[PDB]
Protein backbone atom coordinates (compact mmCIF):
# COMPACT_ATOMS: atom_id res chain seq x y z
CA UNK A 1 0.00 0.00 0.00
CA UNK A 2 1.28 3.21 -0.99
CA UNK A 3 0.82 6.10 1.30
CA UNK A 4 2.63 9.13 -1.20
CA UNK A 5 4.93 9.00 -4.06
CA UNK A 6 7.59 11.12 -5.68
CA UNK A 7 9.66 10.79 -8.79
CA UNK A 8 11.19 13.31 -11.40
CA UNK A 9 13.74 13.97 -14.39
CA UNK A 10 15.63 16.90 -15.99
CA UNK A 11 17.24 18.22 -19.41
CA UNK A 12 20.45 19.28 -19.58
CA UNK A 13 19.88 20.63 -23.13
CA UNK A 14 19.32 24.51 -23.71
CA UNK A 15 17.94 26.81 -27.06
CA UNK A 16 20.14 29.09 -26.05
CA UNK A 17 23.16 27.98 -27.98
CA UNK A 18 22.59 19.11 -26.97
CA UNK A 19 22.57 17.98 -23.69
CA UNK A 20 21.14 14.21 -21.85
CA UNK A 21 18.02 13.39 -19.01
CA UNK A 22 18.77 12.63 -15.94
CA UNK A 23 15.91 10.05 -14.99
CA UNK A 24 15.29 10.32 -10.45
CA UNK A 25 14.94 7.30 -8.18
CA UNK A 26 10.98 6.64 -7.59
CA UNK A 27 10.63 7.31 -3.74
CA UNK A 28 7.65 6.15 -2.51
CA UNK A 29 6.21 6.02 1.40
CA UNK A 30 4.57 2.76 3.28
CA UNK A 31 3.30 1.32 6.24
CA UNK A 32 6.08 -1.34 7.84
CA UNK A 33 4.50 -4.83 6.47
CA UNK A 34 5.48 -8.40 5.79
CA UNK A 35 7.56 -6.62 2.88
CA UNK A 36 10.38 -4.72 4.78
CA UNK A 37 12.72 -7.02 5.27
CA UNK A 38 12.66 -8.52 2.05
CA UNK A 39 13.10 -4.82 0.76
CA UNK A 40 16.20 -4.57 3.06
CA UNK A 41 17.60 -7.72 1.97
CA UNK A 42 17.60 -6.48 -1.61
CA UNK A 43 19.13 -3.16 -0.84
CA UNK A 44 21.45 -4.79 1.43
CA UNK A 45 22.66 -7.56 -1.29
CA UNK A 46 21.93 -5.06 -4.22
CA UNK A 47 19.64 -7.75 -6.22
CA UNK A 48 17.58 -6.25 -8.57
CA UNK A 49 13.32 -7.49 -9.50
CA UNK A 50 12.74 -8.13 -12.77
CA UNK A 51 9.69 -5.77 -12.46
CA UNK A 52 8.20 -3.26 -10.27
CA UNK A 53 4.61 -1.55 -11.52
CA UNK A 54 3.19 1.39 -9.39
CA UNK A 55 -0.60 1.73 -9.65
CA UNK A 56 -2.95 4.93 -9.19
CA UNK A 57 -6.61 4.68 -9.50
CA UNK A 58 -9.50 7.08 -8.93
CA UNK A 59 -11.42 7.51 -5.51
CA UNK A 60 -14.23 4.93 -5.57
CA UNK A 61 -13.23 1.02 -5.42
CA UNK A 62 -11.44 -1.89 -6.96
CA UNK A 63 -14.05 -1.33 -10.52
CA UNK A 64 -12.76 2.73 -10.66
CA UNK A 65 -9.98 3.65 -13.29
CA UNK A 66 -6.73 2.78 -13.01
CA UNK A 67 -5.72 6.42 -14.39
CA UNK A 68 -1.69 6.03 -14.09
CA UNK A 69 1.09 2.96 -14.39
CA UNK A 70 4.34 3.51 -13.81
CA UNK A 71 6.25 0.16 -15.10
CA UNK A 72 9.56 -0.26 -13.85
CA UNK A 73 12.24 -3.14 -15.28
CA UNK A 74 15.59 -3.80 -13.92
CA UNK A 75 14.63 -2.59 -10.58
CA UNK A 76 17.07 -1.87 -7.40
CA UNK A 77 15.93 -1.06 -3.85
CA UNK A 78 18.31 1.82 -3.64
CA UNK A 79 17.02 3.17 -0.23
CA UNK A 80 14.95 2.55 2.63
CA UNK A 81 14.75 4.81 5.43
CA UNK A 82 11.99 3.68 8.10
CA UNK A 83 11.41 4.27 11.82
CA UNK A 84 8.78 5.76 14.25
CA UNK A 85 6.97 7.70 17.10
CA UNK A 86 5.22 7.15 20.12
CA UNK A 87 2.02 8.77 18.85
CA UNK A 88 1.77 6.75 15.44
CA UNK A 89 -0.38 3.93 15.79
CA UNK A 90 0.90 2.23 12.43
CA UNK A 91 4.61 3.39 11.40
CA UNK A 92 5.58 4.48 8.13
CA UNK A 93 8.66 4.21 5.70
CA UNK A 94 10.07 5.49 2.55
CA UNK A 95 11.31 3.71 -0.26
CA UNK A 96 13.66 5.14 -2.61
CA UNK A 97 13.56 2.72 -6.51
CA UNK A 98 16.71 2.78 -9.38
CA UNK A 99 15.66 1.15 -12.62
CA UNK A 100 17.10 0.58 -16.16
CA UNK A 101 13.80 1.20 -17.86
CA UNK A 102 10.66 2.84 -17.12
CA UNK A 103 7.05 3.29 -18.77
CA UNK A 104 4.58 5.15 -18.27
CA UNK A 105 1.08 4.87 -19.08
CA UNK A 106 -1.70 7.28 -18.45
CA UNK A 107 -5.50 6.85 -18.94
CA UNK A 108 -7.54 9.85 -19.89
CA UNK A 109 -11.42 10.00 -19.00
CA UNK A 110 -14.22 11.82 -20.54
CA UNK A 111 -17.17 13.73 -17.95
CA UNK A 112 -19.17 10.74 -16.77
CA UNK A 113 -16.13 8.63 -15.81
CA UNK A 114 -15.83 6.61 -18.74
CA UNK A 115 -11.90 6.15 -20.56
CA UNK A 116 -11.39 8.57 -23.10
CA UNK A 117 -9.72 6.38 -25.50
CA UNK A 118 -6.55 4.59 -25.33
CA UNK A 119 -3.90 5.06 -22.64
CA UNK A 120 -0.99 7.80 -23.60
CA UNK A 121 2.74 5.97 -23.09
CA UNK A 122 5.59 6.97 -22.23
CA UNK A 123 8.69 5.09 -22.42
CA UNK A 124 12.40 5.29 -22.64
CA UNK A 125 15.39 2.83 -21.67
CA UNK A 126 17.73 4.87 -19.11
CA UNK A 127 20.64 2.40 -19.38
CA UNK A 128 21.27 3.09 -23.06
CA UNK A 129 19.43 6.00 -23.38
CA UNK A 130 16.73 5.55 -26.27
CA UNK A 131 13.81 5.32 -26.64
CA UNK A 132 11.25 2.21 -25.35
CA UNK B 1 -38.63 19.65 -17.53
CA UNK B 2 -39.78 22.32 -20.06
CA UNK B 3 -41.28 21.76 -23.82
CA UNK B 4 -40.50 23.82 -26.87
CA UNK B 5 -42.21 24.09 -30.02
CA UNK B 6 -41.31 22.15 -32.92
CA UNK B 7 -40.21 23.82 -36.48
CA UNK B 8 -41.72 22.38 -39.20
CA UNK B 9 -39.45 20.63 -41.38
CA UNK B 10 -41.44 21.71 -44.92
CA UNK B 11 -40.19 25.21 -43.95
CA UNK B 12 -37.52 26.52 -41.80
CA UNK B 13 -34.89 28.27 -42.84
CA UNK B 14 -30.73 26.91 -42.75
CA UNK B 15 -28.85 30.23 -40.98
CA UNK B 16 -25.20 30.31 -39.91
CA UNK B 17 -24.85 31.61 -35.94
CA UNK B 18 -22.88 34.58 -35.40
CA UNK B 19 -20.13 34.96 -32.66
CA UNK B 20 -22.70 35.61 -29.21
CA UNK B 21 -25.12 32.40 -30.69
CA UNK B 22 -21.89 29.96 -30.88
CA UNK B 23 -20.46 30.97 -27.94
CA UNK B 24 -23.52 29.37 -26.13
CA UNK B 25 -22.86 26.35 -28.10
CA UNK B 26 -16.58 24.72 -39.32
CA UNK B 27 -19.66 25.76 -40.55
CA UNK B 28 -22.51 25.30 -37.73
CA UNK B 29 -26.21 25.87 -39.23
CA UNK B 30 -28.71 26.67 -37.12
CA UNK B 31 -32.50 26.74 -38.10
CA UNK B 32 -35.45 29.69 -38.03
CA UNK B 33 -39.12 30.01 -37.92
CA UNK B 34 -40.09 31.57 -40.90
CA UNK B 35 -44.10 31.10 -41.34
CA UNK B 36 -46.13 29.09 -44.54
CA UNK B 37 -49.61 27.38 -45.28
CA UNK B 38 -48.84 23.84 -42.98
CA UNK B 39 -46.48 25.98 -41.01
CA UNK B 40 -50.16 27.90 -40.57
CA UNK B 41 -48.55 30.62 -40.74
CA UNK B 42 -46.40 30.11 -37.52
CA UNK B 43 -42.62 29.06 -37.61
CA UNK B 44 -43.53 25.44 -35.67
CA UNK B 45 -45.55 22.81 -35.56
CA UNK B 46 -46.36 20.36 -32.22
CA UNK B 47 -43.77 20.37 -29.51
CA UNK B 48 -41.10 18.19 -27.83
CA UNK B 49 -39.67 17.85 -24.60
CA UNK B 50 -36.41 19.12 -23.09
CA UNK B 51 -34.77 17.45 -19.94
CA UNK B 52 -32.24 17.72 -17.43
CA UNK B 53 -32.15 14.83 -14.88
CA UNK B 54 -31.01 15.32 -11.67
CA UNK B 55 -29.47 11.92 -10.27
CA UNK B 56 -29.13 11.90 -5.97
CA UNK B 57 -25.61 10.21 -5.57
CA UNK B 58 -23.82 9.40 -2.60
CA UNK B 59 -21.99 12.94 -3.03
CA UNK B 60 -25.45 14.70 -3.53
CA UNK B 61 -26.16 12.93 -0.02
CA UNK B 62 -23.97 14.91 1.58
CA UNK B 63 -24.22 18.28 0.17
CA UNK B 64 -28.45 17.88 1.24
CA UNK B 65 -27.61 16.59 4.77
CA UNK B 66 -24.98 19.38 5.52
CA UNK B 67 -26.85 22.07 3.92
CA UNK B 68 -24.16 22.96 0.94
CA UNK B 69 -26.36 25.27 -0.78
CA UNK B 70 -27.94 26.02 -4.30
CA UNK B 71 -24.55 27.38 -5.41
CA UNK B 72 -22.67 24.87 -3.96
CA UNK B 73 -24.93 22.05 -4.96
CA UNK B 74 -25.32 23.27 -8.54
CA UNK B 75 -21.56 23.47 -9.08
CA UNK B 76 -21.44 20.18 -8.00
CA UNK B 77 -24.23 19.33 -10.70
CA UNK B 78 -22.99 20.68 -13.07
CA UNK B 79 -19.52 18.43 -13.14
CA UNK B 80 -22.16 15.42 -13.47
CA UNK B 81 -25.29 15.97 -15.15
CA UNK B 82 -26.24 18.04 -18.06
CA UNK B 83 -28.18 21.46 -17.86
CA UNK B 84 -32.01 21.76 -19.19
CA UNK B 85 -30.33 24.56 -22.12
CA UNK B 86 -28.32 21.77 -22.89
CA UNK B 87 -30.30 19.40 -23.72
CA UNK B 88 -32.07 22.32 -25.49
CA UNK B 89 -29.06 23.14 -27.53
CA UNK B 90 -28.77 19.55 -28.71
CA UNK B 91 -31.53 19.59 -30.25
CA UNK B 92 -30.92 22.99 -32.33
CA UNK B 93 -27.97 21.21 -33.36
CA UNK B 94 -29.96 18.41 -34.90
CA UNK B 95 -32.78 20.67 -36.09
CA UNK B 96 -35.64 20.18 -34.07
CA UNK B 97 -36.55 23.70 -32.15
CA UNK B 98 -35.43 26.83 -32.74
CA UNK B 99 -32.12 29.03 -30.26
CA UNK B 100 -35.53 31.36 -30.12
CA UNK B 101 -37.20 28.73 -28.63
CA UNK B 102 -34.82 27.18 -26.23
CA UNK B 103 -33.76 30.53 -24.83
CA UNK B 104 -37.64 31.40 -23.92
CA UNK B 105 -38.03 28.74 -21.71
CA UNK B 106 -34.86 28.74 -20.51
CA UNK B 107 -8.97 34.44 -9.06
CA UNK B 108 -7.38 34.65 -12.53
CA UNK B 109 -7.53 31.28 -14.74
CA UNK B 110 -4.59 30.31 -16.22
CA UNK B 111 -3.82 27.90 -19.24
CA UNK B 112 -0.68 26.34 -21.08
CA UNK B 113 -0.43 25.26 -24.70
CA UNK B 114 2.73 23.68 -25.67
CA UNK B 115 2.44 23.09 -29.67
CA UNK B 116 0.44 20.99 -30.30
CA UNK B 117 0.37 18.88 -26.91
CA UNK B 118 -3.57 18.33 -25.61
CA UNK B 119 -4.33 18.43 -22.38
CA UNK B 120 -7.25 17.85 -20.21
CA UNK B 121 -9.52 21.85 -20.01
CA UNK B 122 -12.92 22.13 -20.08
CA UNK B 123 -12.75 25.84 -20.80
CA UNK B 124 -14.66 26.87 -24.22
CA UNK B 125 -12.23 29.36 -25.16
CA UNK B 126 -8.85 27.29 -24.18
CA UNK B 127 -10.30 23.79 -25.41
CA UNK B 128 -7.85 20.63 -24.59
CA UNK B 129 -5.12 23.08 -23.38
CA UNK B 130 -3.16 22.54 -19.85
Amino acid sequence: DVLAWSWGMSQSGSMHMAGKVNVQDLSFTKYIDKSTPNLMMACSSGKHYPQAKLTIRKAGGENQVEYLIITLKEVLVSSVSTGGSGGEDRLTENVTLNFAQVQVDYQPQKADGAKDGGPVKYGWNIRQNVQA
Amino acid sequence: QRLVRTLCPDCKEPYEADKEQRKLFEPLILYRATGCPKCNHKGYRGRTGIHELLLVDDALQELIHSEAGEQAMEKHIRATTPSIRDDGLDKVRQGITSLEEVMRVTAVDMFIKIGDVKGESKDKTHAEEI
